[PDB]
RNA sequence: GGAUAGUGGCCUACCAUGGUUUCAACGGGUAACGGGGAAUAAGGGUUCGAUUCCGGAGAGGGAGCCUGAGAAACGGCUACCACAUCCAAGGAAGGCAGCAGGCGCGCAAAUUACCCAAUCCUAAUUCAGGGAGGUAGUGACAAUAAAUAACGAUACAGGGGUCUUGUAAUUGGAAUGAGUACAAUGUAAAUACCUUAACGAGGAACAAUUGGAGGGCAAGUCUGGUGCCAGCAGCCGCGGUAAUUCCAGCUCCAAUAGCGUAUAUUAAAGUUGUUGCAGUUAAAAAGCUCGUAGUUGAACUUUGGGCCCGGUUAACGGGGCCUUUUUACUUUGAAAAAAUUAGAGUGUUCAAAGCAGGCGUAUUGCUCGAAUAUAUUAGCAUGGAAUAAUAGAAUAGGACG
């Protein structure tokens, strides 16, 4: 009789799929962002689903209606605080037309790419899961983590590890203490 | 249909043909790494063209 | 990190508004010992079974000679 | 299903505790009270979950069996006490007292009244009528009955009832046009004026409401306690004063106050 | 025209007529008469456990040629005889008389599949191991 | 009248002959406890609900009852039937659809663990008791997150002196948790999570899988094996000696800590058709006419003119004057459980969630929250009077003073 958590599933997979031109552009997005299966690319096409059909009936709403008031504009205020929806293209229109390379540009994985530190997406990945591209204080290592608008310029490497602070690497740390009795005593 | 026939040939193909072994190969890539392998050899490389993009032919005609 | 702390005003206030489990990590108490809690229930079911102070009883078993 | 339920269960309390979901299975399930459970607030709920004074269900018997609590001027051993609507709560040893008065979302809210203010109470007077050897008597909303009341006090009115004694110091009728405190219903919480009381024979009249800014609304005249004169109440209303903001109109009150 | 009542107060003709038309679909009628839980092999569940009978080689259709390898199998909860064929290349051997087999449908709604007439079901495990396991070589079937 | 706590054919006495039904009674089935809800995601729908909440019923089957405020109670009694235990043969005791656990059943589901610390309940009552509950074991049910590698170097091919990828298994230092473990942390006590000393990476190990490669459908005119055999194949089809289809090697596609199979159900299905089917010949207009039920049924009753007041982005909306002045439906509301659905807010590191939190001077502190909207049947209150019904003066037994 424990109170029922709840719960849900977050992504939607095709209808269907064999097609021939599909597969490519989702690869390409796998190697353009670097992706690491077909699912996360569905979690965010789903997302923009669920963002498109939410305005979809909302601008079916004759206009100055609350709904299409409070909900519509808690919406874009939502959808550009983390860079998808630019700036200023906010309308209820313009997310609508809002695609997938949105999101996926907003990754904290496709961000630590864009202003160095990583030079690569894979050496992005790679470097958020493995500790140190802290966000301010926190550590955060999802490569999903969507880097928000304003928090971009507060994300650099982690006061832990060779890469922001304190100590190197125990593979070299090793390496030096090797030489310890080759080069000492 | 009719219900009797031989049993006497079963396993008959699968056993009279000769074992061959997996050859010792690299390890492939798991992961994003793996498809990151399939982002190259598909395009940023362009393998194969004519328009096929042949993805695996018999070791082309000639 | 994160937590709690209470700032007691007296130590015989923390004697008393404490909860007994921190009382022996903390020094101010003793761990109390007891049998598994079915073997301390298995007793309880077994003296009911006997209505008195069970001194009459335990005699009559012996007034028969034992069992 | 052979007697009486001593058990309720979590997510079947009522809503304005505002439990959450997990931590267990059960709610205090408030005792037989002045108030019904339905609409009541059990003394844990007060000092555990909205003075965030105990944090234990073992500490919240300690504060009581401490004597600390009192409530509409007498002390309260009882964890489930169900403190219901215009109720006094004194600690001394902390000094502070609580009316309790609805939220305009319509939960208890968390109220102090001062060492006076916390003399009195106001209650609806349910039924008046005639007790044994000609005794009249009255009983308010928490189930004081008073005896000989003053021969204008009907149904439907308020009275304002000294705690240490008893019995009645004035009152207030029911007519167009008094201040009113929205007991349950989708308004409850609200407080407003009576643009009129729809009668209706046979059960449910409808009582029109218009507020201090200017908006109309109707519940059951059974919700409908009055609280005094209008733009006058006899306690002390907290922030808000019972207005129902609109949702829009709350989002740019917390981004206003928000800032620098 | 249209040939059905359209009049607002023609609900109870509608709702009814449709009733009655919906036993013309072969999928509500098997719902309705409890096809599977009387007329079928399987309880309406999705697999039994059964013992073999006798080892069974069957003739395909046309036009192919070439024997099946199935068996019979009395299902344990049922008692009904069931003859399933048994999949792969030489898994007959791993089959024996009396055996005690767990059998699946052909996936086919009830109906036989391909070449095979009157085979309805396949086999799944044997002994309690698998066909795969054993086929496959991972596995190996146990002793009695 | 009796009985009950009380209404009542609840029972009795007398009396009447009533009561339900094609607007489907009565009867039968249910692999039926009802509901909140769940799956499916144009709309309209189809399907499911033993199961966390509410209500109901039951404690092997039936009935009877004692105590009591409350029971037709079963971890109460009494009887019967069906089980079934002990026995010294005289007798005696029992009810796991509570928690575990055993047998059985089958395709089908976990430990005879710990604990009252939390939520709470019970009592004469802060203390005691709680297999309610919580913890832990088992646990690929389902859901969330998302490692299996990263960056150069050198040696050849290649795009406007030289970048920037493709290829070497020729090297180069880097990095990290998976494990492992002082500690503390967590906890009732541990357990694991979080934080962290010492340890922990070279392909052989820290080695990803499951299905498929003729069409549908994404990827082999490659090699070997078999020869209408063995077998594959949802369906179309493949195999009878140069097999795009079986057994394999090689490579390649697909999704990937998961992929396959069986079964059910939904979509596709406008192949159940209210929306929205089809019926000369593909499935299908009764041989013909009547006709009860049912569904359906022409038109006409205030039309037009003139001013006014206050509303919201001249178009339009709302409220009153003057002119001879009973339902069905529709709007607004009230009264609608919480979960759940939708949805606002908030940096659980992300998230699924949760309903927390946030600022501080962080030396006896401030403080905003826990919004919001929903099955549209019935009931209740309300505005509307079109549409469609309904009553009204025909031997006037009409209206009016
Ligand atoms: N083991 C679980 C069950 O135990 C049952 O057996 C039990 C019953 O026959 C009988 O139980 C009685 C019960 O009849 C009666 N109506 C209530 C009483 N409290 C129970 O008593 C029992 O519990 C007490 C403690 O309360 C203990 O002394 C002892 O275990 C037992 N006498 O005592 C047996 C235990 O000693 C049955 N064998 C069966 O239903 C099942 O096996
Ligand atoms: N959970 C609290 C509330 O419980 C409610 O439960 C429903 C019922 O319990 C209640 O039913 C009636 C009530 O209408 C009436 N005014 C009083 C009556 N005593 C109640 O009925 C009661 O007695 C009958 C007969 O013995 C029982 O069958 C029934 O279970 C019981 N609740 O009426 C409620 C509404 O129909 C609702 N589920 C809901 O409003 C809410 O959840
Ligand atoms: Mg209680
Ligand atoms: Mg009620
Ligand atoms: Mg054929
Ligand atoms: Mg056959
Ligand atoms: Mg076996
Ligand atoms: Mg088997
Ligand atoms: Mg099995
Ligand atoms: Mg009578
Ligand atoms: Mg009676
Ligand atoms: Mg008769
Ligand atoms: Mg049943
Ligand atoms: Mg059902
Ligand atoms: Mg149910
Ligand atoms: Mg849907
Ligand atoms: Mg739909
Ligand atoms: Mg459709
Ligand atoms: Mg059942
Ligand atoms: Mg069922
Ligand atoms: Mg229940
Ligand atoms: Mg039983
Ligand atoms: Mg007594
Ligand atoms: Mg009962
Ligand atoms: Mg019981
Ligand atoms: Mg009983
Ligand atoms: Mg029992
Ligand atoms: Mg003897
Ligand atoms: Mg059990
Ligand atoms: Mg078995
Ligand atoms: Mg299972
Ligand atoms: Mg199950
Ligand atoms: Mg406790
Ligand atoms: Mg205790
Ligand atoms: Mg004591
Ligand atoms: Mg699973
Ligand atoms: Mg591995
Ligand atoms: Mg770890
Ligand atoms: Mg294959
Ligand atoms: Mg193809
Ligand atoms: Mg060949
Ligand atoms: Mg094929
Ligand atoms: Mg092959
Ligand atoms: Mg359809
Ligand atoms: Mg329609
Ligand atoms: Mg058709
Ligand atoms: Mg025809
Ligand atoms: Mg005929
Ligand atoms: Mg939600
Ligand atoms: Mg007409």
């Amino acid at each position: 009789p424990r109170a029922p958590r709840t719960y849900s599933k977050t992504y939607s997979t095709p209808k269907r799929p064999y097609e021939s031109s599909r597969l490519d552009a989702e690869l390409k997005l796998a190697g353009e962002f670097g992706l690491k299966n077909k699912k996360e690319i569905y979690r965010i096409s789903f997302q923009l689903s669920k963002i498109r059909r939410a305005a979809r009936d909302l601008l079916t709403r004759d206009e100055k209606d609350p709904k299409r008031l409070f909900e519509g504009n808690a919406l874009i205020r939502r959808l550009v605080r983390v860079g998808v929806l630019s700036e200023d293209k906010k309308k209820l229109d313009y997310v609508l037309a809002l695609k997938v390379e949105d999101f996926l540009e907003r990754r904290l994985q496709t961000q630590v790419y864009k202003l160095g530190l990583a030079k690569s997406v894979h050496h992005a990945r790679v470097l958020i899961t493995q500790r140190h591209i802290a966000v301010g204080k926190q550590i955060v290592n999802i490569p999903s983590f969507m880097v928000r608008l304003d928090s971009e310029k507060h994300i650099d490497f982690a006061p832990t590890s060779p890469f922001g602070g304190a100590r190197p690497g125990r593979v070299a740390r090793r390496n030096a203490a090797r030489k310890a009795e080759a080069s000492g005593e | 249909a009719k219900v009797h026939g031989s049993l006497a040939r079963a396993g008959k193909v699968k056993s009279q043909t000769p074992k061959v072994e997996k050859t010792e190969k690299p390890k492939k890539p798991k992961g994003r790494a793996y498809k990151r392998l399939l982002y190259t050899r598909r395009f940023v490389n362009v393998t194969l063209v004519n328009g096929k993009r042949r993805m695996n032919p018999g070791p082309s005609v000639q | 990190s994160v937590g709690f702390g209470l700032v007691y005003n007296s130590v015989a206030e923390a004697k008393k508004f404490e909860p007994t489990y921190r009382l022996v990590r903390y020094g101010l108490a003793e761990k109390v010992e007891k049998a598994s809690r079915q073997q301390r229930k298995q007793k309880k079911n077994r003296d009911k079974k006997i209505f008195g102070t069970g001194k009459r009883l335990a005699k009559k078993v012996a007034r028969r000679n034992a069992d | 299903a052979r007697g009486p339920k001593k058990h309720l269960k979590r997510l079947a309390a009522p809503h304005h505790w505002l439990l959450d979901k997990l931590s267990g299975c059960y709610a205090p399930r408030p005792s037989a009270g002045p108030h019904k459970l339905r609409e009541s607030l059990p003394l844990i709920v007060f000092l555990r979950n909205r003075l965030k004074y105990a944090l234990n269900g073992r500490e919240v018997k300690a504060i009581l069996m401490q004597r600390h609590v009192k409530v509409d001027g007498k002390v309260r051993t009882d964890t489930t006490y169900p403190a219901g609507f215009m109720d006094v709560i004194t600690l001394d040893a902390t000094n502070e007292n609580f009316r309790l008065v609805y939220d305009v979302k319509g939960r208890f809210a968390v109220h102090r009244i001062t060492d006076e203010e916390a003399s009195y109470k106001l209650g609806k007077v349910k039924k008046v009528q005639l007790g044994k050897k000609g005794v009249p008597y009255v009983v308010t909303h928490d189930g004081r009955t008073i005896r000989y009341p003053d021969p204008n006090i009907k149904v439907n009115d308020t009275v304002k009832i000294d705690l240490a004694s008893g019995k009645i110091t004035d009152f207030i009728k029911f007519d167009a046009g008094k201040l009113v405190y929205v007991t349950g219903g989708r308004n409850l919480g609200r407080i407003g004026t009576i643009v009129h009381k729809e009668r209706h024979d046979g059960g449910f009249d409808l009582v029109h409401i218009k507020d201090s800014l200017d908006n109309t609304f109707v519940t059951r005249l059974n919700n409908v306690f009055v609280i005094g004169e209008q733009g006058k109440p006899y306690i002390s209303l907290p922030k808000g004063k019972g207005i129902k903001l609109s949702i829009a109109e709350e989002r740019d009150r917390r981004r206003a106050q928000q800032g620098l | 025209g249209k040939g059905k009542p359209r009049g607002l107060n023609s609900a109870r003709k509608l709702r009814v007529h449709r009733r009655n038309n919906r036993w013309a679909e072969n999928n509500y009628k098997k719902r309705l008469l409890g096809t599977a839980f009387k007329s079928s092999p399987f309880g309406g569940s999705s697999h039994a456990k059964g013992i073999v009978l006798e080892k069974l080689g069957i003739e395909s259709k046309q036009p192919n040629s070439a024997i099946r390898k199935c068996v019979r199998v009395q299902l344990i909860k049922n008692g009904k005889k069931v003859t399933a064929f048994v999949p792969n290349d030489g898994c007959l051997n791993f089959v024996d008389e009396n055996d005690e087999v767990l059998l699946a449908g052909f996936g086919r709604k009830g109906k036989a599949k391909g070449d095979i007439p009157g085979v309805r079901f396949k086999v799944v495990k044997v002994s309690g191991v698998s066909l795969l396991a054993l086929w496959k070589e991972k596995k190996e079937k146990p002793r009695s």
